[PDB]
């Protein structure tokens, strides 16, 4: 008339057995049903912590002459940095010498 | 478009013929049914919160039993009503009612008498019933307690009010003050969070955690957290009157149910059965409860009623088994009456935390409107009124404890009752919340902020006045942060909040305004037949076993209550036959239910399930379900899984399942009034929306 | 590779806590759609306007330094171009669809904010919601910090 | 030590047996049919229920030809065990 | 590389004049001689901090139980450490995978067996917080080791079979092992995080390889002189040039560290304004701040 | 395509859950069931208490108390027989019990 619980729980009540210790039988606390410590050989708990399992032309161009190198085409990016009352703001960025100037419209 | 859609009366083009007519200047006998859909969430919420919710919030006040000299005085409020505003008694007058146009011009408050039936009883025998004037509460104009209720537009010009008087506002000392709609977290739902501020809360915590905003019948609100720990152990935090409580998970689940520990083991391992660290951790959490000699439910209840008795402020005569069911009644999952469905909910919060900590489900974005709802003016009225009723009872207790010192004749009461004259009067502590906006509570009412609740409805023009009744304010504490994520436009606000209509300075991104089609769900219905309907479909309930294994089965969560386990090959076919009941109004499926089937992909997507929401105070918007041909109230979380279409040409076969009503539905009322919005730039529109309001 | 396999690879690039291979698919759409943002402006802007400079008043205000730029005129009479949002294309949802109109993980540049319609003729509603994101981004990053 | 082995029940009492069968032989295969909450069981009273897959079986009350759908299953080792009363122990 | 930009760098220079600054760099060009270019590929590698949570793939903890006598009953652990392959880092020291095993065999386990015997040797709470918020050489390390097994064909794993006794509570050895596995392996060169020679940039057509490190150790680079042209060195740290190259070159670093803060943001300031700030802050010989602790040097009480 | 024949007879076939594990070992275990008295109300057809005594422990199972499962009210349970000789799945009525072991007071 024995049941099939997990190894860590009693199989007459459902309460949790404690850990092993100073004896050969681990006992429950509310039914006195004792199980051998030899039955806990197959208690193998695994854990795997994983660290490293696997292992734009800066935007569109516009024909604007660069201040430094004099290249004919700079790449731009717009961004609205003032309030909603006025303006946009255009950030140019050259292809050759990578120079970055801004304008406020 | 469907007849009855509220948008069938949308004009083809502008007319201009309505200002050269003989009808111009004759008041109609029917207010217009399109200007009244803008204060509907303000007025219907107050209607629930002075009639039904007040009777459901004097039942959740427990009986007030305290100790006299070896007797036991017991109070309870049986019923509480609010009268519509009249003149004081003794006034020689002809029309006894008081109308709002008097209270604006005289600069007083439009307020109604609150009074209740208290039931005093000594030593358990019911020995009286006293009708006690508690105070005056403010009445919303055009609600079911205003004296302008259901008047036609000609009888409303006679009482000095405008025709098209939409309501939504309190007259407090002559100044009209609306309660705006704050964003609260999504009620009765696990929200997977990752916050590294939680690592410094206890000894060995982890960032991972699941929160829940719990609300009971629109009148109480409590947040509770879970926390993953590096052991695999789960904790459970909750604040009860500025006292943060720590509580392990086994101490909650053993105190809730009388199940054996093998079933509490089994409920927490349902999907993840081959795992080895998880079974070890859910063994440790129950072993912790086994440590202190707490093997049954009553022993855990005595233990937690002895540890948590001095800060719960229970009386000096309860058994500790009742002073521990007092904390599960008011702090842990208040939205479920059963202690069994609190257990089956803490198991789902715990398993969402396990699948979040292992990195198998992604963080639910707390700032996205997928996981956000709105707070209506019926919630903040009913919550604060409930708390002040309890505070009135506590003030009666303080009146007796002050009458005991410097002792009077002090006889047995027998309806003597000069104490109720000396009780606290909630005229002024209830007026203060409206008059200043400063919430004053020993609880916090489940809200994350203290000020910024009532806003003066200014009326400089009519563009400004509408957009106090469409405002969705994110938070009155996020204005001071250096953040950008809580004030950034996200694509899940399509149809529910307006992209352009927000201010541009410091309240940018916080003060959102609703779109035109969007609407707050305020009608409260009952969910009795829906669990039996689901189990008549393929929902195998919790206690039985599904015919396929778990991890090939979705949880089902009907408005905070765990219901069952749907097989994987049935859950698409259940999410269709619950939209094919909502769009056709069948089998008591409400029209505002969110059938949300988060699918099983096998990748770290959202936590899979079939989540059915029916509660109020959400956001919802109408679309056209193309398969039937009828209007569907898509909610905030359904439309991250639906392929809606804007234009008829963009409707394809098999891919497209819905269609928006009219293609400019994404815009607010005020941002529609901008002519040719699609040709001017976006901060021009965001600046025009605050030109028109000036 | 079929499009479901590539779509599964880009779902796997998404949803991961690396977010490095997902910021590399942005940087390969944002190249291929700016080889179409330039080929439009070479066809419409210099010699394709209705009146050219000096007759054109907008080109006179732009080229003589009065107010404008050669970017605002291209947003008026050619495409608006790619909408970048704090450096990248606009955010996919928690379900991998760009906006409720668009299919989950849709390959087309219209899903990532490539507006390709002007302020002259008109902006359709998705290309408008993306544009409002890019405007609120700048107004928030000014108003807060 | 001293377990209860309870027999204490104030409003209750034992019961006799029923005249059903008591046999589980080589031919009898135990099926555990799980029915909806309002299912009148004479609605299938001569119809073929499937023993594999799924099949839209017909009802009786509304006369609908695919009103119910009987889902067949597999060996689940369902923990419910039948207590069929026997004739050797009355 | 990245630096600190804007006002909290200008305040970091002029207002606090910090000894410990956030993101400090160091820049040395290369001789452009063919012998001294093979060496810089190795020297970029020999200064990067290779950490153990950078070459490790996964930790595989496996707790069991083992009992043979009335006292000999134990908790057998097993820590299988997969290391990431040598092909997946060609930027760090050419750290050939026998070295990340000899690190384990020498000095990981001395940290592990000290963390173990610091933890258990002297969660469950209801406290009501009243506020709001060689295998014979490895076995020689301790007798708790039962077994050691490293990979021989390749060089990728390691299994300590730690055999601990029984306790009351079961502590986590996937929390101690993970927290100890955030630690420097063999050489973190003292005050240098990473090195970046990937700049082949030039100003007047030089093809000048520029190292640009993320940390500051001046005498670490002084011993590489046939490969690094130390005549043209640079730093952010004024306190690491005032104490190595003098105050009269910690004054041609203040000017460049103000100009290269304004010129990130497009602003250009005339050098006659900056050389008045460098010749005021380096007036007393030390690098004083312009704050409440640089007004004590002044003479007028009505200005202080 | 296997098929059968539905034949509903009507008696209750009691079905047992255990709060601690599978049974897996039938032996020397008593089984008695304790219905309610009054048949004028429908409590005679609803109230029932199952007793399953073993020499070690004894198990009590209700239909009304806090601990009774909600799979017999929100769902109906049957038991098939499948007499394959005549080819009929003759089907009875069932009810599911979930027994807790009895310890103390
Ligand atoms: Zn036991
Ligand atoms: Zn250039």
């Amino acid at each position: 008339s024995s049941f099939q619980s997990d190894l860590d729980f009693c199989s007459d009540c459902g309460s949790v057995l404690p850990l092993p210790g100073a004896q050969d039988t681990v006992t429950c606390i509310r039914c006195g049903f004792n199980i051998n410590v030899r039955d806990f050989e197959g208690k193998v708990v695994k854990t795997s912590v994983v660290f490293h399992q696997l292992g734009e032309c800066q935007g569109p161009v516009v024909d604007r002459r660069c201040p430094r190198c004099g290249h004919e085409g700079m790449a731009y990016h717009t961004r609205q940095m003032r309030s909603a009352d006025e303006g946009q703001t255009v950030f140019y960025t050259c292809t050759n010498c990578k120079f970055q100037e801004k304008e406020d419209s | 478009m469907d007849p009855g859609s509220r948008w069938r009366n949308l004009p083809s083009g502008p007319s201009l013929k309505h200002l050269t007519d003989p009808s111009y200047g004759i008041p109609r006998e029917q207010q217009k049914a399109a200007l009244q859909e803008l204060t509907r969430a303000h007025v219907e919420s107050f209607n629930y919160a002075v009639h039904e919710g007040l009777g459901l919030a004097v039942q959740a006040i427990p009986p007030f039993e305290f100790a006299f000299k070896d007797e036991r005085i017991s109070f309870t409020i049986l019923d509480a009503v609010i009268s519509p505003p009249t003149v004081p008694k003794g006034t020689i007058c002809k029309e006894a009612n008081v109308y709002p146009a008097e209270c604006r011009g005289r600069r007083s408050t439009y307020r109604g008498k609150l009074t209740a039936d208290i039931n005093w009883a000594v030593n358990g025998i019911s020995k009286g019933i006293i009708k006690q004037f508690l105070g005056y509460v403010p009445i919303m104009v055009k609600s079911k307690l205003c004296n302008l209720r259901n008047l036609p537009p000609q009888a409303l010009i006679e009482h000095h009010e405008e025709a098209e008087e939409m309501g939504g506002y309190f007259i407090i000392n002559g100044i009209e003050k609306v309660i705006r709609m704050l964003i609260m977290p999504r009620r009765n739902f696990p929200i997977a969070m990752i916050r590294p501020k939680w690592k410094t809360r206890g000894p060995g915590y982890t960032q991972y955690g699941v929160s829940m905003h719990c609300v009971r019948e629109e009148h109480s609100a409590v947040n509770m957290n879970l926390h993953y720990l590096e052991n695999g152990t789960v904790m459970l935090n909750f604040i009860y009157r500025k006292e943060l409580f720590f509580l392990p998970l086994g101490f909650a689940l053993k105190a809730l149910v009388s199940f054996s520990d093998y079933q509490i083991f089994q409920e927490l391992i349902k999907g993840k059965e081959d795992d080895s660290f998880l079974r070890n951790s859910v063994s440790q959490m129950l072993r912790i409860v086994m440590e202190e000699g707490c093997s049954t439910q009553k022993q855990v209840l005595n233990y937690l009623g002895e540890c948590f008795r001095v800060k719960l402020n229970v009386p000096d005569w309860y058994p500790n088994e009742q002073a521990a069911e007092f904390l599960f009644n008011q702090c842990i999952c208040i939205h479920l009456k059963s202690n069994t469905e609190k257990f089956y909910m803490l198991c789902l919060m715990t398993r969402k935390l396990f699948a979040l900590a292992k990195g198998e489900c992604m963080e639910d974005n707390p700032d996205s409107l997928v996981n956000q709802e709105v707070l209506t003016p019926g919630q903040l009225f009913l919550m604060f009124l409930k708390e002040k009723l309890e505070g009135w009872l506590v003030s009666i207790k303080i009146a007796f404890d002050k009458k005991a010192q410097k002792t009077s004749v002090s006889m047995n009461t027998d309806n003597l009752m000069r104490i109720f004259t000396m009780g606290i009067d909630l005229t002024k502590p209830f007026e203060y919340l409206f008059a200043t906006g400063n919430l004053r509570s020993k609880t916090g009412l489940g809200l994350l902020q203290d000020s910024g609740l009532c806003v003066v409805a200014d009326k400089l023009n009519f563009i400004r006045y509408l957009s106090h009744f469409r405002c969705v304010h994110r938070g009155a504490d996020f204005a001071k942060m250096r953040t950008t994520t809580v004030r950034r436009l996200l694509p899940e606000s399509w149809g529910f909040l307006c992209p352009v209509h927000t201010p541009d300075g410091e309240p940018c991104g916080l003060m959102n305004h609703l779109t035109a089609v969007c609407e707050v769900v305020t009608q409260f219905v009952y969910t009795a037949s829906i669990p039996a309907l689901l189990c008549n479909l393929g929902v195998t309930p919790i206690d039985g076993a599904p015919h396929r294994s778990y991890s090939e089965c979705y949880p089902v969560l009907l408005d905070g209550v765990m219901v069952g386990w749907v097989d994987k090959d049935l859950a698409p076919g259940i999410a269709d036959s619950l939209r094919h009941f909502k769009v056709l109004r069948e089998k008591r499926i409400p029209p505002w239910m969110e059938v949300v089937l988060i699918p099983m992909t096998g990748k770290p997507s959202l936590y899979p399930g079939l989540f059915l929401f029916t509660t109020p105070c959400r956001l919802v918007r109408p679309v056209q379900n193309l398969a039937l041909g009828k209007e569907e109230l898509i909610g905030t979380m359904e439309q991250i899984f639906m392929n809606v279409a804007i234009f008829e040409d963009e409707v394809f076969a098999g891919v497209t399942t819905h269609q928006e009503l009219f293609p400019h539905s994404l815009l607010s009322v005020i941002a529609n009034f901008i002519p040719f919005s699609d040709h001017n730039q976006s901060p021009r529109n965001m600046y025009q929306c605050q030109m028109g309001k000036q | 590779a079929s499009y479901d396999e590539v779509r599964g690879k880009w779902q796997d690039a998404h949803l991961g806590k690396d977010q490095r291979d997902f910021n590399m698919i942005d940087l390969k759409f944002k190249e291929e759609v700016n080889h179409y943002s330039n080929e439009i402006n070479k066809a419409c802007m210099p010699f394709g306007l209705h009146r050219q400079f000096p007759e054109n008043s907008l080109q006179m205000m732009v080229q003589s330094g009065a107010k404008g730029s050669t970017v605002n005129t291209m947003q008026i009479s050619c495409l608006l171009g790619q909408i970048e949002l704090e450096g990248r294309r606009p955010p996919l949802m928690a379900s991998g669809k760009s906006l409720p109109c668009f299919e989950p993980y849709e390959f087309t540049p219209r899903a990532g904010g490539f507006v390709t319609g002007r302020f002259l003729t008109g902006i359709k509603p998705p290309e408008f919601f993306f544009h409002c994101m890019a405007g609120r981004e700048g107004l928030v990053d000014t108003a807060v910090k | 030590s001293c377990p209860p082995n309870f027999t204490a029940k104030p409003p209750a009492s034992e019961s006799p047996r029923f005249s059903l069968e008591a046999l589980t032989g080589p031919d009898t295969e135990l099926w555990l049919i799980q029915a909806p909450a309002d299912f009148a069981p004479e609605c299938f009273n001569g119809r073929h229920v499937p023993l594999s897959g799924s099949q839209i079986v017909k009802g009786k009350l509304a006369g609908k030809r695919h009103r119910y759908r009987v889902l067949s299953s597999c060996p689940q080792a369902g923990e419910a065990t039948l207590l069929a009363p026997s004739t050797e122990a009355g | 590389m990245n630096v600190t930009l804007g006002i909290p760098r200008l305040r970091e220079i002029l207002m606090v004049a910090s000894a410990n600054i956030k993101t400090p760099m160091m820049s040395v060009p290369v001789l452009n001689t063919k012998k001294a270019l093979k060496r810089v590929k190795s020297l970029k590698k020999q200064l990067t901090r290779v950490c153990l949570g950078e070459v490790l793939q996964k930790i595989d903890v496996q707790e069991s139980f083992c009992m043979e006598e009335k006292q000999n009953k134990f908790q057998v652990y097993q820590l299988r450490f997969q290391f990431l392959p040598h092909a997946y880092y060609q930027q760090e020291k050419c750290l050939r995978p026998e070295d990340i095993l000899r690190f384990m065999e020498t000095r990981f386990f001395k940290l592990l067996m000290e963390s173990i015997k610091k933890k258990n040797n002297k969660r469950n709470v209801n406290t009501r917080r009243a506020t709001q918020r060689r295998v014979q050489a490895v076995r020689e390390i301790h007798p708790f080791i039962d077994d050691y097994q490293y990979d021989t064909e390749e060089s990728l794993w390691c299994q300590v079979t730690v055999k601990l006794p029984l306790m009351k509570i079961n502590f986590d050895m996937s929390s101690l092992v993970v927290s100890l596995a955030h630690g420097a392996v063999i050489y973190a060169t003292k005050g240098i995080t990473r090195c970046l020679l990937n700049e082949t940039t030039n100003n007047k057509n030089e093809k000048e390889l520029v190292l640009n490190t993320e940390g500051i150790n001046l005498p670490e680079l002084f011993k590489y002189a046939e490969v690094l042209d130390l005549r043209r060195l640079y730093s952010n740290d004024i306190h690491a040039i005032a104490n190595t190259y003098g105050i009269e070159a910690a004054l041609r670093v203040i000017e460049k560290e103000i100009k290269d803060v304004f010129a990130v943001y497009g602003i250009a300031v005339d050098p006659r304004h900056l050389s008045l700030v460098a010749d005021y802050m380096c007036f007393e010989g030390v690098y004083k701040p312009l704050n409440r602790f640089g007004i004590r040097s002044n003479s007028s009480p009505l200005q202080q | 395509l296997p098929s059968a024949r539905w034949q509903y007879c009507g008696q209750r076939a009691v079905l047992v859950q255990f709060s601690n594990g599978k049974l897996q070992s039938p032996g020397n275990m008593r089984f008695t069931l304790y219905e309610n008295k009054d048949s004028t109300n429908p409590r005679k057809r609803n109230q029932r208490i199952l007793a399953a005594e073993t020499d070690r422990l004894s198990y009590v199972g209700n239909n009304f108390g806090t601990g009774a499962l909600k799979c017999n009210t929100l769902c109906r349970h049957f038991v098939g027989i499948l007499n394959k000789t005549s080819g009929q799945m003759e089907v009875y009525d069932a009810e599911l019990f979930n027994m807790q072991p009895l310890f103390s007071d």
